[PDB]
RNA sequence: GUUGGAUCUUGAGGGCCCGCCCCUCGGCGCCCCCUCGAUGUGUCCCGCGGGGCCCGAAGCGUUUACUUUGAAAAAAUUAGAGUGUUCAAAGCAGGCCCGAGCCGCCUGGAUACCGCAGCUAGGAAUAAUGGAAUAGGACCGCGGUUCUAUUUUGUUGGUUUU
RNA sequence: GAAACUGCGAAUGGCUCAUUAAAUCAGUUAUGGUUCCUUUGGUCGCUCGCUCCUCUCCUACUUGGAUAACUGUGGUAAUUCUAGAGCUAAUACAUGCCGACGGCGCUGACUCCCUUUGUGUGGGAUGCGUGCAUUUAUCAGAUCAAAACCAACCCGGUCAGCGGCGGCGGCUUUGGUGACUCUAGAUAACCUCGGGCCGAUCGCAGCCCUCCGUGGCGGCGACGACCCAUUCGAACGUCUGCCCUAUCAACUUUCGAUGGUAGUCGCCGUGCCUACCAUGGUGACCACGGGUGACGGGGAAUCAGGGUUCGAUUCCGGAGAGGGAGCCUGAGAAACGGCUACCACAUCCAAGGAAGGCAGCAGGCGCGCAAAUUACCCACUCCCGACCCGGGGAGGUAGUGACG
């Protein structure tokens, strides 16, 4: 995917490095050195995008060094604006016993969106998982972007 | 503030199952640092002078300890508030009496005399089994005893006869279905029973469905299950109050029937 | 000052060290026997498993 | 004193947090090492929770590894040619992690020629004249044949490496914090990465 | 913001109660291995113990809230059990047998409660929720074309398949 | 055995609720993001011999030299003030040793045999690397189903090789977690210098000498040191919950507001801080702003039920010790019965200076409608220490006490 020569510093993945041996020239990779991928478990599989990647993101749990442990939550994408982050609105029920009905409440949470998820848009249902604080607001990372009925474009003829 | 850890613990804030009084004393004994966590411990003092009643002052308790007539786990202690725990054996060398601590299903620490044959060893469940530094393996028991070069087929939740004469592994018992367990802590405190099924859930917290001897079925977390040997093969006897589970009505019938019928 | 107590203490220090070295050797050697004997019964299972995989593949 | 907390600054909402307690010893957040190039001094520092952390003040040697031959040699680091964290760091000659430094060519080349018993090519006229020739001749009388069978496709090494030898210095990247570790250790630049850094060095200048 | 129409299938036993209808397990079976009876690296009763595949069963089909069972769930308090503080506020005690060598016997300090949310699990009514329209989902239904990963022809390399 | 040095406590205890409005805090979760004295359990000879300086590096029957207490002379209006001289200890301080006689790889003077050599089997003195930790780099961390041939070459049945190999087959070798480039292994080094480590310590007693004082060794326990686990914790992270206000409707970054990337820094995550680069983040589901005798919980009072009201106050968590700011010691403190500065307060003064913090226990003043002994004791209950032994306004005990 996206090059790591776009910035001003070249990167590598841990224990993936050039041996160029006796033979002349490279590496000088043809994919910028072997792309290492690994699973994260809990009913998720690494997608094509991780393997295809070479990106400078490392907050991805399929190519990074981040570990996903804790609660797994779901939310709907309320905003996509700038790169590598999205805002999800997480609906929950707050229980009131005192009145004999109870009220919906919500919170918006900024959450990192890896470049291991592309062809994504607003309105998408997304499954996020807990992680160590990546940045000041962002505690979480998108593990899977689901598509899912109730959303349609599923009645087709192409 | 709070500039460091407390070195005191007040009474009426100590764990219930130690069987201390309410407000008639303003300070509880408090366990020392040791191999077990302070919630589940039983300070030596409470056993020595509140259950076996060999002292009526604290001055005496210190003087008792300095005699060094008390070994705990075959080794010679002199600590006034020793942090004994589950299946820790106390050895009085002046009288030849060995007592072990195991829960009643009432939830009170039992005074449970055992023979010196059964006080040779105790069964300790592995907490971690560790590939240590320079590729030497070790097992680590719940009571924080690290034994090097352990048997090379063991796996997690096995029990291990630790010997207290000589240390080290003195065989082992393999973890399998239907093994005897005592379920410790929670609402299932001091109940004994088999297994039946251990349900596995990926990610944190795995529950183990237990069936007790009576035939009451319940689940608890794996953490709350302690393996105490091989199925239908005890290595220490049942304590007082059944040690299985008894109803409040049955318990009342026992309490009134035995009282004013002894002596 | 070196005196007979000091000499005795020096001999205790080396003695304990000597004892500890020989202890490690014995445990390691005994462990090796246990590990090696186990092989014959345990690890020979592997031949059976490799062989049966070919029987299964046939049909 | 110098500070490091999450209970200050602005909220997501645009609000402002109001303090939780008064500054404490744990929050300490000591000023920078500011280690540069010059004669080696390192100091042991007492830090929180016990333990010892090295504070380097001036470094000039590192242990730089040739990652395609799996050998590391201790060499001089004479200057910072490029740093991608800030351009000023290069100009001030402050050593930080990921500084692109210049190390001697000669020990790595000397190791390879001796070890494989055949020279890569000719680095320089001066280099050739007293030895390089010696190595080529061999001290094997006897076991000449053994070297020839053993070493196939040598009398050479990779193009990028050979080019750097000609320069008389090799580009290398600092892979450790020079101020916390007290080590300015790193790996020699090679293949794609070297090409990219040369492009950056050329781009920035002029 | 709140609220919202109608509409989808589950006969025996005993005098209701039970399972059903318009593959990680268990196992009807099929094929494999130590084989279990025809047999003693091994079958044709079978997957029974470990397997694979795959039915009554079951993730089944698309989600839940709800409700239901568990755990996790401070002690004191509090409700409240046991207990004869002379009653009682309270306390967690106590009661016996022996002359005082009985070198003594023995009962206790129950149980209940957890804003929420989360965890586990049974139900599928209720309220939402699910899809195939200029076609799509199921069953190795099959072909021509191309790719890549590793088993294997002892080992390792090349070519060609599967 | 006064003292003094050494080590440890002094961060705990006790007190009060001013401060703070998702902050504190509660419950539920996390550390795979990290630190942890001590206790408890393992870890205690070695440089694996610099191819033994460590047989010469030969101080091992043990190295070096200085302070207290002490002795003497003293200074200061005043200080828990302190100078100088004469000594002089170590489990204080800085060093360094006895030791593998059987460590370990390729380079390699080379040397032996069979196809001359070429090509192949072998084994090698001369060097340098052979404890762990630290820091760097690479490899490793095997892991799934069958065939026909050809090129290299292991064996077995033959021989179109002639088991030197061409024609048929054949055995086919790694620790965990749901999940880490995890654990562990291999290679090549690096250094920490006064500035990683591997005992120059002591108290009790029991031994034996091809033989007489030496050198070797067995038990009990003391203390220190290294590494890992443990225990008491700590600092941050998840989720869900708090009062009133719109005569508070838009808010957040020019002194970062949110995010990407890279680094500095920190016990460690992180705009923590900074470069560069993006233009975000949040609100009618009440944000933002303002108010608050606003500490939080467990809990308390009254209510048929529903509810309403209370919570500084015997227990748990957090917070502060006149206000601010900074720091030292130590595993842990931004500490008032530690320190340093300033500010507000107060004190001594000989006028040069010097010492201080009752929201500790009593007590006093002030305040008010409102609240007690300037008492006695460590015996209980526990805490601390080198320890049964000592010290404790922790805490107990009485006195005051028509809250009730």
């Amino acid at each position: 995917m996206a090059d790591i020569q776009t910035e001003r510093a070249y990167q590598k993945q841990p224990t993936i490095f050039q041996n160029k041996k006796r033979v002349l020239l490279g590496e000088t990779g043809k994919e910028k050195l072997p792309r290492y991928y690994k699973n994260i478990g809990l009913g998720f599989k690494t997608p094509k995008e991780a393997i295809e990647g070479t990106y400078i993101d490392k907050k991805c749990p399929f190519t990074g060094n981040v570990s996903i442990r804790g609660r797994i939550l779901s939310g709907v994408v309320t905003k996509m604006k700038m790169q590598r982050t999205i805002v999800i609105r997480r609906d929950y029920l707050h229980y009131i016993r005192k009145y004999n009905r109870f009220e919906k409440r919500h919170k918006n949470m900024s959450v990192h969106l890896s470049p291991c998820f592309r062809d994504v848009q607003i309105g998408d249902i997304v499954t996020v998982g807990e992680c160590r604080p990546l940045s000041k607001t962002v505690r979480f990372n998108v593990l899977k972007v689901t598509k899912a009925a109730g959303t349609k474009k599923q009645f087709q003829k192409f | 503030m709070a500039r460091g850890p407390k070195k005191h613990l007040k009474r009426v804030a100590a764990p219930k199952h130690w069987m201390l009084d309410k407000l008639t004393s303003v300070f509880a004994p408090r366990p020392s640092t040791g191999p077990h966590k302070l919630r589940e411990c039983l300070p030596l003092i409470i056993f020595l002078r509140n259950k076996l009643k060999y002292a009526l002052t604290g001055d005496e308790v210190k003087k008792i300890c300095m005699q060094r007539f008390i070994k705990i786990d075959g080794k010679v202690r002199a600590d006034i508030t020793y942090p004994a725990g589950f299946m820790d054996v106390i050895s009085i060398d002046k009288t030849g009496e060995n007592f072990r601590l195991i829960y009643d299903t009432k939830g009170r620490f039992a005074v449970h005399r055992i023979t010196p044959e059964e006080a040779k060893y105790k069964l300790c469940k592995v907490r971690k089994i560790f590939v240590g530094t320079k590729g030497i393996p070790h097992l680590v028991t719940h009571d924080a005893r690290t034994i090097r070069y352990p048997d090379p087929l063991i796996k997690m939740n096995d029990t291990i006869q630790i010997d207290l004469e000589t240390g080290k592994i003195t065989d082992f018992i393999k973890f399998d279905t239907g093994n005897l367990c005592m379920v410790t802590g929670g609402a299932n405190l001091g109940r004994i029973g088999v297994i039946t099924n251990r349900e596995r859930h990926p990610g944190s917290f795995d529950v183990v469905h237990v069936k007790d001897a009576n035939g009451n079925s319940f689940a608890t977390r794996l953490s709350n299950i302690f393996v105490i040997g091989k199925g239908n093969k005890p290595w220490i006897s049942l304590p007082r109050g059944k040690g299985i589970r008894l109803t409040i009505a049955e318990e009342r019938d026992k309490r009134l029937a035995a009282k004013q019928s002894s002596g | 000052l070196v005196t007979p107590r000091v000499l005795q203490h020096k001999r205790r220090r080396i003695a304990l060290k000597k004892q500890r070295t020989k202890k490690n050797k014995e445990e390691a050697a005994e462990y090796a026997k246990l590990l090696a004997k186990r092989m014959k019964e345990a690890k020979e299972k592997r031949q059976e498993q490799i062989a049966k995989r070919r029987r299964l593949s046939s049909l | 004193g110098i500070s490091r907390d999450n209970w200050h600054k602005r909220r997501k909402t645009g609000g402002k947090r109001k303090p939780y307690h008064k500054k404490r010893k744990y929050e300490l957040g000591r000023p920078a090492a500011n280690t540069k190039i010059g004669p080696r001094r390192i100091h042991t520092v007492g830090v929180r929770g016990g333990n010892k952390k090295y504070r380097a003040l001036r470094l000039d040697v590192g242990n730089f590894s040739w990652g395609s031959e799996c050998c590391t040699r201790k060499t001089r680091i004479i200057d910072v040619v490029y740093n991608a964290s800030n351009n000023e760091l290069v100009r001030t000659k402050t050593l930080v992690k990921n500084c692109i430094v210049l190390i001697d060519s000669t020990p790595y080349r000397q190791w390879y020629e001796s070890h494989y018993a055949l020279p890569l090519g000719r680095k320089k006229g001066a280099k050739l004249t007293p030895e390089e020739e010696e190595i080529l001749n061999k001290k094997r009388s006897k076991k000449i044949q053994k070297k020839y069978d053993e070493r196939k496709k040598n009398a050479k090494i990779s193009s990028l490496l050979e080019e750097q030898f000609q320069q008389g210095k090799l580009l290398a990247c600092i892979a450790s914090r020079p101020g916390q570790c007290g080590r300015a250790d790193g790996y020699v630049l090679e293949g794609k990465e070297l090409e990219f850094y040369l492009r950056k060095i050329k781009a920035r200048k002029g």
